[PDB]
């Protein structure tokens, strides 16, 4: 009963809530017993700024603690772990009935870095900040009850505060950061650069005017993922230039971690922001350069998106594409040729359908023209999961099946195309 | 009497915040309110006043118990040595004087041996937790009753715990 | 856009005090507080939580932007080496609980180049003013909105401002 | 009209309250005058710990400052004289009518060590130790009424916190503790050992089952002292063995500090608390055996009290025995043996009583068994002061009287036994 | 006049708590709050703000001044190394501006010389005690009396006293 | 529209207020935007007790900082100038309706030092000495009204405090304070010393009675001006002689600053106060003395004023005499004869008026007997301004002329005493 965690390859910081305290009163401050009609107070005035985080790791090499602190210093700027002059006090007056207890506890906010890696966690370590407390009041105890003996729990955490799981994608530091300087415009070729070989790496870029870019490799190879810097182009500016903030949080957009997979990006990129591309690990010694356009055609329908070109369709038959599945809401896109001569006459009966994620598709026709490419919508409202429809295409066209995942049952997505003629 | 439903051997207990200590309740005074005014008395666990009573047995010296609390419950070596401040406050009645007293209150821990459901031994460790402020009103010349000045015999100002694990061999 | 009505040159500007910093709102940590209790919670502006933050540009480097802020607004090199305290107050009803967390607020400054009524470079300064707290009653299990943790862009708490000095030649 | 102040032969601490100032305004913190509305504090914040005690004794030579603290402690743990960490503070909100003020003043805890010896005290000295303060609240002065002019007062002290007398007993410091270290069953032999020769000394015990204990030196001689530590037993705890928590608060049960007199204490002792002996020093080279019995027959009657062994009967006549008297509620034995030959039949007339102190007595015929001591009960609520009242007794028959004192008019209890024929 | 029912020689007189000084009064500085807030003021009696002002005679040279005061009343030397606070809260009404400002009080002490009851020689010693607020809600541009703000001659805000002890001779 | 400035010659210190902010957010210390029902707090604590005064003035080398310093201590006992320990604080609870903002400032009080001569400033400062804050509540801002640029105002202050103007004279350091020891009764004569030759100087003086007293120099050259210590005698005291507490504020009473005028003074002199005299620079090297006498007949009705010797009355015709003018409700006297033989017969039309300032006069004919000098009301509520009225008064008889100034319009007053027949 695992939820499917669709997040891409990479290292990500979450944030899972405030309120923290260990079991058996390790983090119990005191208890007082405040008489009825008066007053009491709990403090943490800071006379010292000591204070006392948490740490485990399943990986001391990679994730050391100083590794984590920077990695949650990418991602929420924290800056002090030792340390803090934030005070807190807790203040009850009891009521004129009865006696009352507070029992002051400190806590943690809790911190969890992990290195996400096809569909599983690799490396976890847990951070727990020291953080700014817990009060309970209870009414004052009774004689004498009677005490009952209790083994102690087992060694963990308990929240107290409110349920919290805040996503935070941060860029992997073992892999360099290239500049694109000059805000790109309508079209740009960035040459990759031998200073970077072999590794993956993330070139950082801005736009000059917000618009939908088409985004790719020589040939469309390797594939290539697309972030945006959380919170960039709030501040510094430069009219036609990048402005690098060191922005180390980032939200993935799209883009496949498959590098032997032929795709292009559909992106839809705002002038205010900056974004990265990653391009990964690639065993080929030849010169590869990235491409840049503007699309002001048809191509904008396919934001935001990779669309992958399917090149293997060249008999009848049953043919498969297993791809990482987008998020609930996102979405995939699909390339291919209908196999056969083009003579304008001659057709194949096409069936469309996926495996186990529910998805909404939507068809095109594309026809390239001198003016760009053309995209004739012939095909809207898909319902993919197991569909038993079946369309008849032209023999050597050219479709783009766009799909938004709506169903996330498996941490693929099998696209399904069955040739029959 | 010192009979408990527990398998044999030795245990670390917690036996719960509030408790303070006999014959010691008035030492660092108190504060004379009077017709109104508020009095507000408080204190700041650091350093020596949070060094922490011991009582070992011939089977339990301080160490043992230092370590085999620190390692179930909480670490007070490192917690105590980070100022925790706690404050109380009264305010008198018209017309009327009011007397507040400060002292201390400590977690209990005990480490204890049990062979055929029975206690038949006790180490204790007390440490300093936050205080405690008691009150009363009074009249020129009235006499008080002792119990409200002096405490004879340990006791717990909440209820009592006993929060037990099984403690083994080297 | 970034059009603006003045003339041709570089100008200081104060954007106003209440300026919140996006990703950072919960890295001072937050307090629980439960059934009538009131939690207060603060810090103290020195040394090393009033360093600024600069974001330079070509035009305008770190000690460009420092020296013309500090001459036409607040030295804050002189200001920030006296202690300056603040707190807030929030106070639990009864039967509920109330999660209260805190962030440092900063003053915003800005230089920018302005070309034919087109402000074409823009360099920032955030200098720690106080700080501001966040509250929301909770339930045991209940969901909360990413909005109420976790800011995505830079945003003034109070009314921005606009409040400029052209800068004169060396 | 001075109290008459039953108290054994030794140390004591005693709190005398807490909110003591001295005269002419010595103490005094400072005044607020606080208009209508508004409020004022003032604020002791404890920047420094320094404190002032203030220290008058009889003898500087034994009860210096050093010894006197160290008896402080010894009597309520007190640890800090010369400093504090504990705050305190006045606040005062002014009524919407009129203005006030706020005289606030620093305050002092006295205590008093006593020697006391022989009825009366023969060293004394006075520790005032620093505390949490006064603060006295008035209307507002008017103009000017007229200032009158005044002679300062005479030094001193005044008391401005709740009546209070606190009286608890002290270990005499120059003198040895010895141990008990196995826990006393139904009988017990300890040899006077040589280390502690001549010198008084205690004797630290515990007993395994709650019950009376009859103790006594050989032959009855020297008379014993028996206390309680006070707060023993709370803690730690081993099966059948001794635990010595160094507490040296003792509550004084029985016994005469006389000790050419012969007698027997007879006690009822706790399982879970500890108790010293005090042997007095005795002038004699010959070697002694403290000795303890449980009792499980008729002596239990006797608790708690000693039991003088009067020895001098032996003709007809006035007789009577100094001792020091009990406070009131307490007890005091006698055993004593009508003079002439028992053969069951020659008798005797006798008369008891007291001088000064009123004490109920009841009577008891003792005959030695192979069983033990049996005492029969006859003769109860005599009222002893003046008593005229006579009764016919055995010649040569044993009997004890056990004495509770009722009022308490001198210091010491005169018991006569007057006896005719 | 100074006229004193007396006999002839030296007297000790402590005049009482609660005076003020002439001029000194706005030396401090004060608090301006408005609409409704809570202004809170004050001070900490230590080391230099804690020294005495002295006004010897002929007769009656400094230390003669400070061993017959300190050995009849307060010793102010040993009592003023130890840091004492004081504060003062002041509330704005809605709509109005509140102006509150603070001074040192003092305790008044004399040593007077007496011939034939008369008074003919006095020397005086001011010990800094706590303080003392002055506050006036004020509109813009209204006229303020001088007297709020400045004070012509030293003054006692509470009753005045005499209290007194003869001084007898080395 | 300027106001005349009728003050002596000399230095002086004026408290101009509290609350003083800069312009432009200089002194902000910061904005909490508190929820309703919550509180919030701005606070100064003096964890450093540095604070930061503000200071100008025209002319560094006279009036320095130090120089300053030391003024603002001479008139108002300021000490610390760097440093403060008095701590302030700002509390909010916002009401339950709605949010709330306080904005918090450092504020000054502000002191102004001038060196005032012949009716304008010639050396000026400001300080502005570090006060204790500023508190603007506002109601929560709303969404969004819209930015309006601003450009910012010009340097400078703006007053938040309540309106204030207190002057304070002080004593002129570059000038020796001479003392006369024995306290004055009904005659004095003070020798002038050659320790200070040429050089104006001050005479520190009290006196033993209560009275009115006449003060000048040999044949009343040169004019004098008389100051009281402002808080002087409040203090120690000793019987006949002066007690000096070094007060050098000082409040002008009367007297010219023109030396080649022939005055005396006659002035109210308290016995509980101490006084300081100022004689001017003198350009004459030989021996003067300062007379002191007191007054019991009618002289007394010329105080507090300085009278005029006017010498030069010795033709018909018009005659003028200016001098600085006293500020309304002061006074100023002339002492003058008229031209001719005293025949007690011949008599001359006088017409006595002001040219710009209005005053009431009263006219004194003077009789010298051997019980001293005689004064003669012989014309009441003379309305001086442009009086057109005259009397007719004894050839070669002595008259003086006392004059309160009403309406103060010009920094002179011209008197003319227009003579014909
Ligand atoms: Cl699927
Ligand atoms: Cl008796
Ligand atoms: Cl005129």
């Amino acid at each position: 009963t695992q939820r499917v965690l669709p997040y891409s390859n990479g290292l990500y910081v979450i944030n899972k809530g405030d309120g923290y305290i260990r079991t058996n009163d390790k983090d119990l401050i005191g208890t007082l017993l405040i008489e009825a009609g008066s007053s009491g107070s709990i403090i943490q005035p800071r006379l010292r700024n000591t204070t006392r985080p948490l740490f485990t790791t399943s990986n001391d090499t990679k994730f050391s603690q100083q590794y984590t602190e920077e990695r949650l210093k990418d991602a929420f700027n924290v800056q002090l772990f030792n340390t803090s002059t934030s005070l807190f006090k807790f203040v009850e007056e009891a009521p004129s009935d009865k006696n009352i207890c507070i029992k002051a506890y400190n806590t943690y906010e809790k911190y969890e870095l992990i290195d996400y890696q096809n569909g599983s966690i690799v490396n976890k370590a847990e951070y727990y900040l020291p953080s700014l407390g817990y009060c309970e009041v209870t009414n004052a105890p009774s004689p004498e009850s009677e005490v009952v003996k209790m083994q102690v729990a087992e060694d963990g955490f308990i929240q107290n505060g409110p349920e919290e799981e805040i996503v935070v994608g941060v860029i992997d530091p073992s892999e360099n950061i290239q500049e694109i300087n000059t805000a790109i415009s309508d079209n740009y070729t960035y040459n990759i650069p031998g200073i970077v070989n072999n590794n993956p790496f993330y070139i950082l870029f801005t736009v000059n005017t917000t618009g939908i870019y088409k985004i790719n490799a020589q040939n469309n190879l390797p594939s290539l993922k697309i972030y945006e810097a959380i919170g960039s182009g709030n501040r510094n500016f430069q009219s036609g230039n990048l402005c690098d903030d060191d922005i180390k949080a980032i939200n993935y957009i799209t883009g496949f971690d498959s590098p032997n997979a032929k795709s292009y990006l559909v992106v839809l990129l705002n002038k205010d922001k900056n974004y990265y591309i990653r391009v990964p690990q690639t065993s080929s010694n030849i010169e590869n350069q990235i491409q840049f356009k503007r699309e002001e055609g048809d191509l904008r329908n396919l934001m935001n998106s990779s669309v992958n070109i399917i090149d293997n369709l060249n008999s009848t038959g049953a043919h498969y594409y297993t791809r990482q599945s987008p998020d609930v809401h996102d979405y995939i896109s699909y390339e291919f040729t209908i196999p056969g001569n083009f003579n304008n006459k001659d057709t194949s009966n096409i069936r469309l359908y996926t495996s186990y994620n529910q998805g909404i598709g939507t068809l095109f026709r594309v026809t390239e023209t001198i003016d760009g490419y053309n995209l004739i919508n012939i095909q809207q409202n898909l319902h993919l999961l197991n569909n038993t429809n079946s369309i008849r295409l032209l023999n050597g066209a050219i479709y783009i099946l766009k799909v938004e995942v709506t169903e996330l049952n498996n941490y693929n997505i099998r696209l399904h195309i069955d040739i029959t003629n | 009497s010192d009979t408990i439903d527990l398998a044999d051997g030795n245990y670390v207990v917690r036996r719960g915040d509030g408790w303070i200590l006999s014959r010691q309740n008035q030492i660092l005074g108190g504060s004379v309110i009077s017709n109104g005014s508020t009095g507000i008395v408080g204190d700041l666990r650091v350093n020596d006043n949070a060094i922490p009573y011991y009582y070992p047995t011939p089977s339990f010296n301080e160490e043992y118990i230092k370590n085999n609390i620190q390692t179930v419950f909480t670490n007070f070596t490192e917690a105590n040595q980070i100022p925790i401040g706690f404050e109380f406050s009264k305010t008198a009645p018209s017309n009327k004087n009011l007397y507040m007293y400060l002292q201390y209150t400590y977690i209990r821990y005990e480490i204890i041996k049990v062979l055929q459901h029975e206690i038949i031994e006790r180490a204790v460790l007390y440490v300093p937790s936050l205080g405690y402020v008691k009150s009363i009103e009074f009249n020129p010349g009235e006499k008080i009753n002792k119990d409200f000045y002096f405490l004879t015999n340990d006791k717990c100002i909440l209820n009592e715990q006993f929060l037990y694990k099984k403690i083994l061999e080297t």
